[PDB]
RNA sequence: ACACAGGUGGUCAGGUAGAGAAUACCAAGGCGCUUGAGAGAACUCGGGUGAAGGAACUAGGCAAAAUGGUGCCGUAACUUC
RNA sequence: AAUUCCUUGUCGGGUAAGUUCCGACCUGCACGAAUGGCGUAAUGAUGGCCAGGCUGUCUCCACCCGAGACUCAGUGAAAU
RNA sequence: CGAUGUCGGCUCAUCACAUCCUGGGGCUGAAGUAGGUCCCAAGGGUAUGGCUGUUCGCCAUUUAAAGUGGUACGCGAGCUGGGUUUAGAACGUCGUGAGACAGUUCGGUCCCUAUCUGCCGUGGGCGCUGGAGAACUGAGGGGGGCUGCUCCUAGUACGAGAGGACCGGAGUGGACGCAUCACUGGUGUUCGGGUUGUCAUGCCAAUGGCACUGCCCGGUAGCUAAAUGCGGAAGAGAUAAGUGCUGAAAGCAUCUAAGCACGAAACUUGCCCCGAGAUGAGUUCUCCCUGACCCUUUAAGGGUCCUGAAGGAACGUUGAAGACGACGACGUUGAUAGGCCGGGUGUGUAAGCGCAGCGAUGCGUUGAGCUAACCGGUACUAAUGAACCGUGAGGCUUAACCU
């Protein structure tokens, strides 16, 4: 049912999800690999790939982005020079999802989410 | 084969003058009145516009003394005849439903200067 | 009576000079291929086996492919055997399409109903709710009109419950033919058709007098 | 209103005859190692698709 | 909408500013009145010189409502400020000597079809 | 009796909004309530928005919603003044 | 009448109709003078009634967002 | 007496017939329209408000019926607390008094996670006899079945005369069941725009975090009724009461004895849906596989090898399906999910620039900018080869015909 809703509801309030995904997507650029859960990681591509594609267009009016949606205070000094010129040209697919099964003795679907470091 | 958005265009008109919300339209329509075919006229400004397929409609409000009549029309109707588009109106919204709440000089639209 | 299998697309308006806009449900025809022709050999009966349109058939099984080989060279949709009535229906001459509607103006349409999940009673079955007023709590929409007293002991279908409803055969007989064009392969009717866009819509002329 | 007779040790088995959430069903083969892994999952030792990833 | 306890103005003369709607009637489960549907009404302030008196219950028809009338083609013709015409239950036709507002011709049932034969331009 | 929303007297006080020791946002300072991951069901408990009629609802305007600030005007009967 | 048997009295007004509201009747089966009688204003965790304002209480429900319910996993009660 | 909680209401129907509306037949003091009124039948159908706790009684207004009744005189592991109902208290009256009134008035508490039968929906095991894929028959079941008012059929039928009707329709309303999103409004916390407070961003332009989504207004996708659409059929079969023919027993008379017909709004077939666990398990088409050895306290078991079809499922990408399973797509022979690059509905011309302007701000570039479901292209990123289950022509008896 859920009428027309196509995005999954996961865990916590929509407000907590907003900030958790904001914090995870910005930090994955520096961590390169994050360990988390499969349902959560399958929705991370929806916010971390457009953050890398944000450096595909070049303009003095494009540097004020990542300030109203998916804020991070440190990528805004390096990302436009590092991944904008050649990597962001591919406009998506920068992520690898690693299905790892159980974490320990509990029930949580464990996953690792990483960024591709070389395209060829 | 292929009939959606296509079959309804066989009943759509070959030309109609272009107009936007807030414009003063002056529409003429054919009526039989239980006796005899006559051309009737309706004056006013458009408060909501047509944009979609054959049966998309627009609402016209008399507004010339801030009060009086309001009526709905369709530009592809076979009884709607002609439209004068007598003035273009200056407005900053898509819908003008607040002109059904105003009745004084606060109901006035200015010229668009298109 | 043979069904023409029209599929669901949408509704349009068509107008007349009196300004009446005349809303009508749209169906666009592709008609049958005819893929067996049964006559006398099995239980004395006659039946056509219609097959509708064409399909990509990109993963079909050998039990399906060995039948498509005797049906023709292009693979169609569905089957529908369609048994014929004696002196009323024929398989002879050219295969038939929208000439079924040249003078008969009522029709019937079979399709597949939409899935209601819980379904319940106060929407589907026209039952009244209990009010949240006068300090009343805990049972407003919960069903419970199921007995007396000890007297009932057994339940009949006038009593209604929750549980899955939908996704089964549904048929409507409310439809009236407004315009047919055999060169445009078009059928226009007054009234709405069940379920989702696409689907099947079996569609045949009425047999009620 | 309440239990007035204890359910049988046959009824216990009638409610435990479908209790296995995992059987567990057969594995999948790698592509550069003589190793095997769970269907669409990387092993706890890093083996998957001939990639040997995030190993310990 | 025009339902129970609705307080509205009369379209005939001598009825005064206020009359009250007191059930729709004519069948099972009857609620709300559309243009030309007969409703039961009570008189409250009527002019002393008029043919009708206070607290005597009559039949009336809706002549103004924002649901309007669409029977002719499907396009809705609407009216501002809810109003009714007073109907004779025995001799038929309206009961006033004048009528207010611009009115409509879709009131075509023979027991009130005389409404097009009056001083209005309809 | 419980890592129990209960009980418990004294002592100090801030940006901005505010008449205020009410209340919104926040600083200093403190803390993330000692099970986890998902699904998106009726139903129960809590919230949001609502057309045109209007108390017709119901024993009964219960309940809920509207109003709500300040300045300048304007102020009835009844009255022991 | 918080007092009333016929009695949900009788009659005027208020309703569409009123076992209720206001007033008048006296025939109070049983009001009545500190055992208190009559009487008025501000006020009142006050019973009854009329009109308006404002309203999902209703006409008639319709859509929207959470928690518990649902699924698996953790550590694991009660009447009977 | 180890408790079947008190009256009415709301919710909810269901059975009866001494039939209320519908049908069938009839007498009338029924010439006609109405009216009075009795047999026969349980398919379909039978009102809301005021004071009042009251259903009720009274009243107001409505019916085709608002019929007469049964259901623990149908209502609490279903509700409200008004009647009923104590412990506060009063008015009237009685009883020295402590108490007392099914008198009166204010006030006065409403607990409940299901074991099994009853039920609704939904998995897994077993049966239908080689395995697999699927479409057809139809034992039997349910649904459909009612109607007010007016106008036409008809000033025709009847009757001094006034007045004024059947068949079968249409116009306008309803009950009830059933289906849609095209209309139209509402909603629409994944779309857009405006705005108050305050903190953050050095500050400002500008943009977030929180404040009922802070507040205000539009609105896609979709839901929805406050919107729109629709209905009780012909042929064939067979049926109380009633309509009966020819005719005896009982010369006549008779529907019955011998012998054979008509027929109701009811009903079987016919239509619409279910349905072969219909263990009485039916039919037919499309697809596939043409194998061995050792041991024994064996007419039966336990081991090993060759070779596994057609197909199915898991495992995935998820949805028109959904509480969970089940089930509809698509898994590179790919459009299934996500994304990109656009279009469209929706919003409303931005953040910038240029000019004008004390400045708030306006106008031009600009129908700007932004987007989610609607629509198009695309393999950009992800759905691996396999592995797994599914075996080698398929038990027993009889008849005839050709040999």
């Amino acid at each position: 049912m859920r009428h027309r809703k196509s995005g999954r509801q996961l865990n916590r309030n929509s407000s907590h999800r907003q900030a958790m995904f904001r914090n995870m997507a910005g930090s994955l650029v520096r961590h390169e690999i994050i360990k988390t859960t499969l349902p959560k990681a399958k929705e991370l591509r929806r916010v971390v790939e457009p953050l890398i594609t944000l450096a595909k267009t070049d303009s003095v009016a494009n540097r004020r982005l990542a300030f109203a949606r998916t804020r991070d205070n440190e990528i805004v000094a390096k990302l436009f020079n590092e991944l904008g010129p050649r990597f962001a040209s591919r406009a998506g697919g920068y992520t690898r999802i690693l299905k790892c099964g159980f974490r320990a003795g509990d029930n949580a679907p464990m996953a690792y989410i990483e960024l591709v470091d070389r395209s060829e | 084969s292929n009939i959606i958005k296509q079959l309804e265009q066989e009943q759509m008109k070959q030309d109609v003058p272009s107009f936007r919300p807030g414009d003063t339209v002056e529409v003429k329509v054919w009526v039989v009145e239980g006796s005899k075919k006559r051309l009737q006229a309706f004056e006013g400004v458009v408060i909501a516009i047509r944009n979609r397929g054959l049966h998309s409609a627009f609402t016209v409000r008399k507004i010339s003394n801030g009060e009086g009549v309001e009526r709905v029309f369709q530009t592809h109707s076979p009884v709607v005849d002609s439209i004068s588009v007598k003035r273009r109106g200056a407005v900053r919204k898509a819908k003008l439903y607040y002109l059904r709440e105003r009745t004084g000089k606060a109901a006035r639209i200015k010229e668009r200067l298109n | 009576m043979i069904g023409l299998v029209g599929k669901k697309v949408g509704m349009t308006r068509i107008f007349t000079e009196d300004g009446v806009s005349i809303p009508v449900t749209v169906i666009e025809v592709e008609a049958n291929r005819v893929t067996q022709v049964k006559d006398l050999a099995n239980d004395g009966y006659r039946a056509i086996q219609v097959t509708t349109g064409a399909k990509k058939a990109n993963r079909v099984t050998k039990p399906e492919a060995g039948h498509f080989a005797k049906a023709g060279v292009e693979a169609g949709r569905g089957l529908w055997e369609f048994r014929l009535a004696e002196g009323e229906e024929f398989t002879v001459g050219q295969s038939i399409s929208v000439e079924l509607f040249a003078d008969v103006k009522k029709v019937d349409v079979t399709g597949t109903s939409k899935g209601k999940g819980f379904a319940g009673t106060v929407k589907r079955w026209n039952f009244r709710t209990q009010d949240a007023t006068h300090g009343n709590s805990l049972s407003h929409r919960v069903p419970g009109s199921i007995g007396q007293n000890q007297t009932p002991g057994k339940v009949f279908k006038g009593k209604k419950m929750a549980g899955q409803m939908g996704n089964e055969r549904v048929t409507v007989q409310s439809l009236d033919v407004v315009r047919v064009d055999a060169e445009r392969n078009l059928l226009l009717v007054k009234g709405a058709v069940p379920g989702a866009t696409g689907s099947d819509l079996i569609v045949k002329p009425a047999v009620k007098a | 209103a309440v239990q007035q007779n204890k359910p049988t040790r046959s009824k216990r088995g009638m409610r435990r005859s479908h209790d296995a959430l995992t059987a567990v069903t057969s594995l999948s083969v790698d592509k550069t190692s003589g190793e095997k892994h769970l269907r669409h999952h990387i092993t706890a030792d890093g083996y998957y698709r001939g990639r040997k990833v995030i190993a310990k | 909408m025009i339902q129970e306890q609705t307080m509205l103005n009369v379209a005939d003369n001598s009825g005064a500013r206020r009359v009250m709607c007191i059930k729709v009637l004519g069948g099972s489960h009857r609620r709300y009145a559309g243009v030309g549907d007969i409703i039961k009404i009570t008189i409250k302030e009527a002019i002393p010189r008029g043919k009708v008196k206070k607290g005597d219950v009559l039949k009336a028809v809706v002549v103004r409502t924002k649901k309007g009338v669409r029977r002719p083609d499907g396009s809705v013709i609407r009216f501002d400020g809810n109003a009714c015409v007073l109907l004779n239950n025995n001799s038929e036709q309206p009961i006033g000597t004048r009528i207010f507002g611009p009115v409509t011709r879709e009131l075509r049932s023979e027991k009130f079809m005389k409404i097009i034969s009056l001083a209005p331009e309809v």
